[PDB]
């Protein structure tokens, strides 16, 4: 496994890493818990790992053992780490999708999760009944992104390759609703602001869009290609993560101005993970199997 | 009876994935060249120097497995058409890569998807691959019944699901095909692959791919029913769209993951195989067609050419046919010849064109029956055909029958025939020169003499088939016109066509021939009511015949005779394949033309929009006198 | 094993004479299909009309059984070239109802007789029935290796027979042939049934027939000789005949009357089937040419082209190939590092144009052999190919080898080269453009770098066969030159030919190209001396290549490496076959030409006819730069 | 041949628009100041007979700078004109190169390239990649003359043209490829159903690190008549230096310059277009290390097939 997927730290510092081989004889994947995240990603200085049957699409943690998966078998699977926490062993593999699950997002109380996938459809999921609550075949084209509001169960984020950014509230008879330019490819709702949001797109723009008045705040051309992902940063007064297919790294302040830029991978850059011990480290992992660890100047 | 793929996007070890897939019982795997998510960068730096193999190598399956159990499938970041420049540019790249490995690999079969409206450069980009090297391989384009945003749930608030009708909008996706297949010139190589979804649509719609060649149909596993005992089923209007792809020979392609867990997967196989045993048994015309399928061939020309033995015994195997020409005869010989006239008044009999003699037979088998006296001549011009005859009269028939070596239209006859019976007749009735021939023969008929058969009439219909619109362009040949192809007929048995509007009648002739000026020519127009919206590419043609009284044959598929399948329909083509709209009047023109030496058709069509003339004077196309 | 056939005159029932042909163990019957005596009139009262069927009836076999055990016979009385008018006119109208008859029983094939030097009329009157009607049909012409004016006893006072050797004169029955079938336009559909005698003429004589269609060999039971126990057998003379004609797969055929009365019939058959399985044996590269002689293919561009994953698996399945190239990069070694520098020294090697790897392992297994150190590097320019490559490289290579996907003539390399290694040689050596790619590759070769090879040279042979020029002028296509095809080189397993002179050097290249300015292009005369009397069709091409030292490859027919046949040889084909007496010379010219783009070969003939030079300009083939 | 460039050569009005390029670039590169001191390398690419490198002349005589020229040309028989021009009147001044601009090893770096390498739809004689491999040469603060082009399309109907074509059958190739390839024709008797609209364009230097000189065009022209489709004229404009242009686009026309006609890309089938629709044309320039060729299709009203796929009927020689 060469190409890192994911890269998510947990409350004290262990960092999760998600990893696939997208080429060679083998299209397996893998997942990997670093309690020093300085030695990743050597396989032999690790504290736990795996390997899955099927590539890893989206990762991400429900609460501090649990990890929840999109596959490329399009199952949801949702694996945990023991009491130790030397192994992760599987919980549930449910293949419920058509095709390969591309999106995964564990909602506010850390009960429920919202899968996407390249079947069109959108599923929310009650992860201890192990069950698919309710399907969305909303969108018209392969779904890019889900992100689930900070805090309402009820609330989240679609966006697909048939141009829809879709606001949903699945208490309305007709859940979802269009949101005001090339294909939206990834989605970051503000941690303060909680009716307010950001989006990348596939041309390497990224937008500052409000949930009342939605028409669209503020844009910057960040990136020169696809932007593959928008993280936010711990602190009381964010900064945004930026990364992009053109191999680059960049940090903005939240009138989208450049304040940090990294472009120390070699290949794609995936994900993007502030560290929750020191809010001016951000660490970043690609497809060329590194794992870098910045020092932003916040 | 049924030739199955199973459609993968996850294949982690490929000679696992083909050992699961084959035990399945499945015959291929549809699955990616490449991983499907492992975009590749073509121009820009760091990325397009990624190292490493760009995927697994070929040594994985041996050459045969690669040639027959495997279907290549264009990754699904693979956007041509793209408004990014730069996707663009590096999907172009990426396509070419896909389709040249394909290629490398010698996989029989390539799938690309239609997904939207715009896709001239995947057009483009895929005729560039057709035209380089010398590959040969199938190309399927993966295009459903229904657009995703046409199926899609009334969940967006502000953006409701239309629920008028709209008529040609709900056909989209044909659209999508036609001018993909326009755009790529019509490649024989280029195929559908048609995605059939949980909700079937009109019957409009479904009727939009007549004609067209679906070369795969693709079933998801979402789209099956569960039965009483929990096994995956589909629903009886499904069930039906199943046996009209199983007449074209579709392979079917299971998509999707496994929903029917309790039951396994090859249950979906299972079902398909069973709806393939229980289908609808079919007609004796079905089995005995088996094989000549839009199979394009030349009409005959019995006169011209002196017909080989074994074509006379093709033609001879129809009881129907002879028990007919018995019948009619058997008939006219009682309303000839009353019971106090039984032995004094003997019946002349002339069977024109009397082949290797079943005709001779059909009028020895209606004179016991009818009880009546008649004495035959068996005329005939192929001197071949007249050595079987003159076999026979010298072995079974005797005196009665007296062989002739000549034609019709020279023989200067000893006595007059009170009854001429022939089979002058082709599949568009008059196209092997009957009316010349029986013309010729009218000075020997007694002045009240009946000719079998009295009357015989040919009809035509508008037909829309880009799989015969493609035949009939491959027909194209050297050391003559480019386009000669298309000004002739075929004897075809039509199979995978949509027939436009009902057959109406072209030319009638009607023997013996009265009016003194004759004139064997003709005129006709014929104005042609389309309820749907299609592509003209040809009209169909058929005949009718009155052998005696109440006694007939036909090809017109509405009054078909049950159990008649020696003679196929014909087929007049058109150059250039007609657009026409729901509500349109197809308006064709039809001349039977000739001179001294040749008969022969031209043909326009005047409505929608105008053609060329057909084969004017024969250019390309002559029936010799 | 044997395919053969009874030949007869007289068959009193049909179904009785191929029943009884049948037992004997006959695939088939040549038979008349009009009784040979039954002497027929066409234009004189009262003759002409006679009455009765003219012949028996097609009803007496079945379709299938006329259509591939019986062979139609001309009556021996049909004489088109009479010099009596009456008989003339009668022949031809004869001639026709017989070749008629036969296509309407639709015989696989039909004998006729070349027994005098003129059949003008009688090839006329076969041209247009080949112009008439529907075909497929084989014309056989039975022509006799001497004719019986020269084989006739020596028992006329006043007339005695020639004791001078005539050499042409003996020859003259060739001549028949080629004035026949030159007179029909060289048709795919006339073949020759070569009528063998008692008593065999000179070699120069049976060798006259090497390369012409033969399709059958009719033995008359009057040739063999009896043994002791009373079997038939042959003189080793005829006896080493047929092991030729068994080479060619000729259909045996026995005509006349059984002569081993107490020994049977079928023992004819057996003394065949002796012979056939107790034939000198066919060796290990007549196991591999199966199904390919005198196939034509187009010869492989793989700088133009990237090759298919199979075309690379056939040209790996070389043992000797690759046995040869391991032993000559281990000998290299050898001679540049001396035991000393054994661990102190790295050889750099570059395969250039590295496949799927069988160089890379050949320079690993010699680099183990010789205990010395190699750094590999495998340049390909196929991309598909360096798929398999960096697939390799990765589990089982690691660092050793280095996979650089690039052309040779392009890649910016970081170190000099010790020894090149390639496998860019084609049938005629440079036809792949060898001289060009390792050219490019000079200059990262250090300055006393071996290249492997170092030197190949192509060989040229005239050679005569009227069955490839046949094949050639089939390949006749639309939208281009209607004589392109007989101005391309061909790969074809030569079998059916006769070499006329032995092959000569042509063009030679060395790497590294010490001589400055130096030329790929190229321009050679040969002067071919020949001993016989033929018709020149072409050029067959061969190569020899000396891959290090005395470690050599070929093809060369006199210096082929025994087992390795991977490679066919060419053809290079010429527009008109060119008559060449013995005792003459033919002259050859061949150019090797470029520009940037393109590089090509153009050739004429000068000697002792000129013909046109052919593929002027690349006109009509190019090799890809 | 000699007759070809003697015919382009008849133009004042080209020449003049050159030379006034040319006088205003070497103002602008050297002050009053360096009148002496700075002379400007001049590189004329493709100088043909001469007729450039003589408005390279009259352009530094009347700007009153000091000019280093550099005639390069590939044509060998053009270049016998030019040395006899060189020996008898230019001398020392002109230095005659005989060879390819994407080979020539200069020895020198040019402040000013100036070139006619432009064709009746632009970049079809293949600007883009003769000035491409003369950049090496040019320097860092270089100037290009002409320094960009542009070609525009108007679809047009016309049954005498596409009749024309039609006769243009030959034995031996495609029954179908004379109307897979561009024609150069004065344009009489046709209808322009709508105004003509920018198609590729060129700049010179081209900076952009990829280069690609590849193209792909989407043009929508709206039609206001019911008329029959037959094909699209071709032309260009040219920006030779700032407001000093080129054009054979009718509505810009250079006022005088009757050189250069339009070019015609016919299509297979005519095309009936009723009025209020829009005929949307697709166009492709296309490449390969050999050749370059164009590739077209309409796609509304109704699709045609891609005109010359892979340039089976048509390709311009690299
Ligand atoms: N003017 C003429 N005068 C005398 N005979 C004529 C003509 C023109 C055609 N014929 C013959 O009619 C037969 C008929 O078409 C037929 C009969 C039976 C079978 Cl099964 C069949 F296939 C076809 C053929 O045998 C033709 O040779
Ligand atoms: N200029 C160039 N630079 C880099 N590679 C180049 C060229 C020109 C050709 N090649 C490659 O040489 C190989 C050789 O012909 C070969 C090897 C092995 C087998 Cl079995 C076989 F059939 C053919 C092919 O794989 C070609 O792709
Ligand atoms: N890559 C190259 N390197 C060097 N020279 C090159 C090229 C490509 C073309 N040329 C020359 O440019 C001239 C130009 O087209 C021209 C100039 C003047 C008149 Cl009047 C005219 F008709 C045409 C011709 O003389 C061509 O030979």
């Amino acid at each position: 496994e060469r190409q890192l997927e994911a890269a998510r730290y947990r409350s004290d510092g262990a960092l999760l890493l998600g990893a696939s081989s997208l080429s060679g004889r083998c299209w397996a994947g893998s997942l990997w818990l670093f309690k020093d995240p300085c030695a990743a990603p050597n396989e032999g200085f690790c504290s736990a790992g795996v390997q899955t049957e099927a590539g890893v699409a989206d990762l991400t943690w429900v609460g501090e053992r649990g990890i929840l998966v999109a596959s490329d078998s399009g199952a949801v699977e949702l694996w945990e780490l023991d009491e130790n926490e030397t192994l992760i062993v599987s919980k549930f593999c449910k293949y419920e999708h058509d095709d390969i699950v591309s999106t995964v997002s564990v909602l506010s109380s850390g009960t429920q999760a919202v899968s996407g996938s390249k079947d069109i459809c959108i599923k929310v999921w009650d992860l201890a009944q192990q069950v698919v609550l309710s399907s969305y075949r909303a969108h018209a084209a392969q779904v890019t992104c889900v992100a689930a509001s900070p805090h309402k169960d009820s609330v989240f984020l679609s966006c697909s390759e048939d141009n829809r950014i879709l606001l949903w509230d699945t208490r309305c008879p007709k859940p979802a609703s269009q949101i005001g330019g090339y294909l939206p490819t990834s989605l970051a709702w503000h941690p303060q602001q909680s009716e307010v949001f950001v989006f990348g797109d596939e041309n390497g723009t990224v937008s500052l869009v409000d949930t009342k008045s939605t028409s669209c705040v503020l844009s910057s051309a960040v990136h020169s290609q696809c932007v593959t992902g928008l993280v936010f940063s711990p602190h009381s007064v964010p900064f945004l993560a930026s990364l992009s297919e053109d191999c680059s790294l960049a940090v903005l302040d939240s009138s989208l101005s450049e304040l940090f830029r990294s472009q120390a991978h070699r290949d794609f850059v995936r994900d993007a993970t502030w560290s929750p011990l020191n809010h001016s480290l951000l660490t970043t992992v690609g497809w060329d199997h590194q794992v870098v660890h910045h020092v932003v100047p916040t | 009876r049924v030739s199955s793929g199973r459609d993968l996007n996850c294949v982690p070890e490929i000679a696992d994935t083909l050992g699961a897939v084959a035990k399945q019982g499945f015959d291929f795997l549809c699955m990616p060249v490449f991983h499907p998510r492992f975009k590749r960068e073509f121009i820009q730096e760091p990325a397009k120097n990624r190292p490493g193999p760009q995927t697994r190598s070929d040594l994985l399956l041996s050459g045969r497995d690669w040639n027959t159990l495997i279907v290549g499938k264009l990754s699904p970041w693979i956007r041509p058409d793209s408004k990014v420049e730069k996707i663009r540019r590096n999907s172009e790249a990426a396509m070419l890569q896909e389709l040249n490995f394909g290629a490398y690999l010698g996989l029989p079969a390539f799938l690309l998807p239609l997904n939207q409206e715009d896709n001239t450069n995947l057009a483009r980009v895929l005729t560039n691959h057709i035209h380089t090297g010398h590959h040969s391989s199938m190309f399927w384009m993966r295009v459903p019944l229904v657009a995703p945003e046409d199926l899609r749930d009334d969940i967006i608030e502000n953006a409701p699901t239309t629920h008028t009708e709209e008529y040609s909008g709900e056909e989209k996706t044909w659209m999508w095909w036609h001018n993909f297949r326009t755009l790529c010139d019509y490649s024989k190589r280029i195929a559908v692959a048609l995605e059939i979804g949980a909700d079937l649509p009109s019957n409009h719609v479904i009727d939009r791919w007549l004609g067209e060649p679906i070369k795969a149909a693709i079933l998801p596993t979402s789209i099956f029913l569960t039965n009483k005992k929990g096994f995956p089923v589909l629903s009886k209007m499904h069930q039906r769209l199943i046996f009209r792809l199983l007449k074209l020979e579709v392979q079917f392609i299971i998509t999707g993951t496994n929903h029917h867990s309790e039951k396994e997967f090859c249950s979906y196989l299972q079902y398909l195989e069973y709806l393939s045993q229980n289908r609808p048994p079919p007609n004796a015309y079905e089995l005995f067609a088996k094989g000549y399928e839009d199979y394009l061939q030349s009409p005959l020309q019995p006169l011209m050419d002196n017909l080989e033995s074994q074509t006379y015994e093709v033609f001879e195997k129809d009881p129907i046919k002879y028990s007919q020409y018995q019948q009619a005869i058997y008939k006219c010989l009682l309303d000839r010849v009353p019971e106090e006239e039984k032995d004094t008044n003997v019946q002349v009999l002339m069977v024109l064109g009397a082949g290797r003699g079943p005709l001779v037979n059909a009028s020895l088998r209606a004179a016991k029956q009818a009880d009546r006296r008649i004495k035959l001549y068996a005329v005939e011009k192929n001197p071949n055909a007249v050595v079987t005859l003159e076999n026979w009269q010298f072995e079974e028939w005797g005196s009665q029958v007296t062989v002739v070596s000549s034609d019709t239209r020279e023989w200067v006859a000893p006595e007059k025939a009170d009854i001429i019976v022939s089979e002058l007749l082709g599949s568009f009735a008059d196209n092997e020169l009957s009316p010349e021939c029986l013309d010729g023969a009218q000075h020997f008929l007694k002045d009240d003499g009946v000719s079998i058969p009295g009357e015989y009439t040919s009809f035509l219909a508008p037909i829309s088939s880009s799989k015969l619109y493609n035949e009939v362009r491959a027909c194209r040949e050297k050391d003559r016109d480019p386009e000669a192809q298309f000004e002739m007929p075929y004897v075809v048995r039509l199979h995978n066509f949509h027939q436009l509007s009902a057959p109406q009648p072209c030319f009638t002739f009607s023997h013996p021939n009265r009016d003194p000026m004759i004139d064997n020519n003709r005129y006709c127009t014929l104005e042609f009511p389309v309820e749907v919206n299609t592509v003209l590419h040809g009209f169909a043609g058929y005949f009718e015949t009155v052998l005696y009284q109440d006694i007939t044959l036909s090809i017109r598929p509405e009054t078909h005779s049950p159990g008649m399948f020696s003679w196929f329909p014909i087929l007049f083509p058109i150059k250039q394949p007609i657009t026409v709209r729901e509500g349109q009047t197809i308006c064709v023109r039809f001349w039977r033309c000739s001179n001294s030496k040749k008969v022969w058709y031209e043909w326009a069509v005047t409505a929608p929009v105008c053609s060329a003339i057909h084969n004017p004077t024969g250019r390309s196309y002559t029936i010799g006198l």
